[PDB]
RNA sequence: CGCGACCUCAGAUCAGACGUGGCGACCCGCUGAAUUUAAGCAUAUUAGUCAGCGGAGGAAAAGAAACUAACCAGGAUUCCCUCAGUAACGGCGAGUGAACAGGGAAGAGCCCAGCGCCGAAUCCCCGCCCCGCGGCGGGGCGCGGGAAAUGUGGCGUACGGAAG
RNA sequence: AAAUACCGGCACGAGACCGAUAGUCAACAAGUACCGUAAGGGAAAGUUGAAAAGAACUUUGAAGAGAGAGUUCAAGAGGGCG
RNA sequence: CCGCCGCAGGUGCAGAUCUUGGUGGUAGUAGCAAAUAUUCAAACGAGAACUUUGAAGGCCGAAGUGGAGAAGGGUUCCAUGUGAACAGCAGUUGAACAUGGGUCAGUCGGUCCUGAGAGAUGGGCGAGCGCCGUUCCGAAGGGACGGGCGAUGGCCUCCGUUG
RNA sequence: GAAAAUCCGGGGGAGAGGGUGUAAAUCUCGCGCCGGGCCGUACCCAUAUCCGCAGCAGGUCUCCAAGGUGAACAGCCUCUGG
RNA sequence: CGACUCUUAGCGGUGGAUCACUCGGCUCGUGCGUCGAUGAAGAACGCAGCUAGCUGCGAGAAUUAAUGUGAAUUGCAGGUUGAUCAUCGACACUUCGAACGCACUUGCGGCCCCGGGUUCCUCCCGGGGCUACGCCUGUCUGAGCGUCGCU
């Protein structure tokens, strides 16, 4: 009965949705993320899966601040002045 | 369940409208190469995670 | 909260509410059910907001 | 009427907040045309009148702070909003003038050794 | 679809390639300085008969001499039309004329990786100085500019086959006797250099 | 018993600052395998390498000799060529394996404590005024406060230095 | 300080490279779809024509599908179609 | 796009229980046989063994094939439309597809409490990310009754707020 | 053969009230006034909405429970409902 | 003659090879060499008249301003004193995340200040600003049978 009649058996979820990384890796008991370990100050990543660092880089996201950066680097970060007008 | 968390019934939320098929202008545009939605996600056939 | 669609539903529509139910919707986003005090009838407010 | 961030400018605080709202209501009066079901004449409307009230507001917070920064100007501490956000580390830098001090000892060196402009023969 | 197909081998789709090929492959070669001059001696001695630049294809029957050269107020030229106007007049411009009726498209890949247009080598003028000659022939299609101080094999001798038509001017023509020598008297511009 | 000091150690949503986390190709500090090779195998080898942990920077680290030499002597570090598959290591097996001199790229030097002299000659912070800067800096004004003799600043550091 | 390093990043330029079973896993809504409780695993998929001119109108069928007509150099290119 | 002279290589397939994709013969074959059972008339409709209505005959037989829920699903609910694909015959039908809709709380839950336990700081360990530990090696209370010296709110009347 | 939140009763008597009143402090009595936010709530709950790749003879926690026969919540037949 | 079967060819299918294309890779090289408590990377959820995905974006939400440019955008509508693009220096930038009142439910507070009901008056309701840890200079406050001093 290891098979098919254990698998009716399973109606409660160890893991859930993590609030750093999202993913449903959360364990409700351990209180730990799988992916990224959420109540550990520092991101869960190891050199040993270099394709499992590069689905969560820098690259992945917005970079929402980080693309402006770029941008406002190429004029040597300039602030409080205005193009000259009309 | 019935029983569910905020949280849970907002990622719902997005889920249902993302399950929408694409409206019929979409491929009338210059540079169109979308047939039909491809990622959509029927309840009996995909079960969505958790 | 409830409190906050009273106040928003009397400021923009001139009119007093009795009691505001709400749900959120499977859709995702919160319907409010706002009952009128009973010298404003519903109907001559609703032509005046202009939903027909 | 169409409305420019130029003839918003020269204007008065409470003169803005006034056209703030008579676009809210406008605004607020499209979205109910969008449910009732009916006009594409005010269907276009609707982001005509939603970029109107950006420039209202854009202008109204424009010129908040233009305000603030001429009355933190002479002051030695001004809110984190108004200082130069820049990069982190650079803010973390020697100032203009701290990397500008050389000790007692070093402007006596370039006092009685500066290095001299000179050409060999060959 | 690929849970459970073949990923690691030579010959499975997707996979590795066999010895899959490393930038740290001998690209360059390195050959005797003596062997590299006693190349550029005999792409010069072969442009001096005419059976051998006729061999590769230079049109060269209106042409007066066979080691052409020209005046040293050809350095000063500034404009292309100053530089046409030589060649018709020396009677090397059908060699030029030959150059644009081959201009074709390349066979194959090439045209994708920017190598589309190709066409022939026509002559190749050699100079001392340069007053403007680089300029104002640059645009004519065929021609080679070299200064005679730093002759190339790739040049003089194009595709390895010898007897390239050569345009030289009476500056560079006269450096020849330096750069070279002769069999009694070394050359004054290489440190120990005779002839083969 | 009380009050003034000082020392040592608490509390503040005290005034003003600062650190954390990310990226991690390159770089610094640790930690550290086994496949593998030796036709077995344990020392060795793989290898101070992979994985693991920490810390950076636009480069890092190194660096102005407790040096190399044994010469007629060279003269910080780093890097390239060569030394050199060398001296040496090693079940002296398998294998491992630098340095100096030499040619070049670059080339740049310096500072304390101590020792002693000069009335703490020093520095920090608050308030006012005047410039004035989206790198809070300059000049006035104050028995304004504080750190500091359990040692601040100037002179001075092995190439010697100081005093007259 | 400099000379030195730099398979990440922001820009660039180039190639005796690969040409859609190749070249990155990814030329495309690709770290997507999908799989696993999770760590992780991880695709397939380029091409009408010069121009949509993408087949009006008629006709049989309930229709998909046809027969005609028509566009086009060409449907012997008819919307996953060189 | 190719001939000639040179140059270069990821350069020649029948095999590898090769890799990927495609297609055969098998074959219109095995099969579409667990839990008793359907029938008649009508209606809609191009079309009915299967849909709907009526009538018959049956079955579950209150430890149900009934009526509600928890886990789990996530819109599957509901109406209308469609019959391409799917629902291993069919279909006018559906949990399919396309549209629209739909979940209203002081009192039902959650929230609150603690349980087994989990887990910070103090401390300890630890090269280090950190780990141990849960009252233990800790200056672990920011809270009320009264009272002066003071202040404001009301005709400072006397209290709220407070120093 | 649970803890805790929470709630109450009691023992005490520091205090408090006013000088025969327009009584005072004080009332767990009867009335009257005001308020109660946030989140879940549809449906399936299984020989077809869950898990077994599927409308899979498997698995998946409960509540209600008619008449007859009979010891019976056995089996067999029946009503409600299906 | 059948039918069936086999071979070959034409034509038609099935299938997607071949070839020709290439807004993609790969490789080498150059210049730069820049994240974050002034909230980063990453995540969630939202945002378009018609809009699912991708992209862009943040309640000012496929964008505001400013400058440059100078007539479009376009699948369908609709309405030059600057359309649209580019740039980007002004302004804004929901929730979570080092993640910061405390908890992870989006659940509970405390402080201070505002407005409304009210006629600050304790409740209530909304809004605003603060409330994390370590640590540094200082400041304040008290601690000690620590070391003394003085009456």
């Amino acid at each position: 009965t290891k098979g098919t009649s254990s698998f009716g058996k399973r109606r409660n979820k160890t893991h859930t949705l993590c609030r750093r990384c999202g993913s449903k890796a959360y364990h409700l008991q351990k209180s730990t993320c799988g992916k990224c370990g959420y109540p550990a100050k520092r991101k869960r990543k190891y050199n040993w899966s270099a394709k499992a660092k590069r689905r969560n880089t820098t690259g992945t996201g917005r970079m929402r601040h980080l693309k402006i950066v770029y941008r406002r680097f190429r004029h040597g970060f300039r602030e409080g002045t205005t193009p000259k007008p009309k | 369940s019935s029983h569910k968390t905020f949280r849970i019934k907002r990622f719902l939320a997005k889920k249902q409208k993302q399950n929408r098929p694409i409206p019929q202008w979409i491929w009338m545009k210059t540079g169109n190469k979308i047939r039909y939605n491809s990622k959509r996600r029927h309840w009996r056939r995909t079960k969505l995670g958790l | 909260n409830k409190h906050q669609i009273k106040q928003a539903v009397k400021k923009l529509y001139d009119i007093d509410v009795a009691k505001v139910n709400t749900l959120i919707r499977p859709d995702g986003e919160k319907k409010a059910y706002v009952r009128l005090a009973p010298d404003y009838d519903a109907l001559d407010v609703a032509n005046k907001i202009g939903i027909i | 009427a169409k409305i420019k961030a130029r003839d918003l400018r020269g204007k008065k605080k409470e003169e803005l907040l006034k056209q703030l709202d008579d676009l809210k209501v406008e605004l607020s009066q499209l979205r109910v045309a969008k449910v009732t079901g009916g006009a594409a004449s005010k269907l276009s409307k609707i982001r005509v009148v939603r970029k109107s009230i950006a420039r209202v507001l854009t202008v109204i917070n424009q010129t908040q702070k233009e305000n603030l920064r001429k009355f933190y100007k002479g002051k030695k501490y001004k809110p984190l909003d108004l200082r130069p956000k820049k990069t982190r580390a650079m803010r973390r830098r020697l100032n203009k003038h701290e990397e500008s001090l050389k000790t007692k000892k070093q402007q006596r060196k370039e006092r009685l050794y500066p290095l001299r402009k000179y050409a060999v023969k060959a | 679809h690929r849970s459970g197909q073949g990923a690691f081998g030579n010959m499975c789709r997707g996979g590795r390639m066999f010895a899959p090929t490393k930038t740290w492959r001998r690209w360059h070669r390195r050959v005797n300085t003596t062997q590299k001059r006693y190349a550029i001696c005999s792409a010069l001695a072969a442009s001096a008969l005419p059976a051998l630049v006729m061999s590769k294809g230079h049109r060269i029957e209106e042409v007066p001499e066979l080691p052409l050269v020209v005046e040293d107020k050809v350095e000063g030229y500034k404009k292309t039309k100053e530089a046409v106007l030589l060649l018709k007049k020396l009677k090397a411009w059908n060699d030029i004329k030959k150059v644009y009726a081959s201009q074709r498209m390349r066979a194959g890949k090439g045209k994708m990786r920017n190598r589309r247009r190709i066409q022939r080598r026509g002559p190749c003028v050699i100079y001392n100085e340069d007053n403007g000659i680089v300029k104002a022939f640059r645009n004519i299609p065929g021609i080679t500019l070299l200064n005679v101080t730093k002759l190339n094999i790739l040049k003089l001798a194009p595709g390895g086959h010898v007897g390239r038509f050569c345009i030289w001017t009476e500056s560079a023509f006269r450096k020849l006797d330096d750069l070279y020598g002769t069999w009694r008297k070394a050359a004054s511009l290489k440190s120990n250099y005779n002839l083969p």
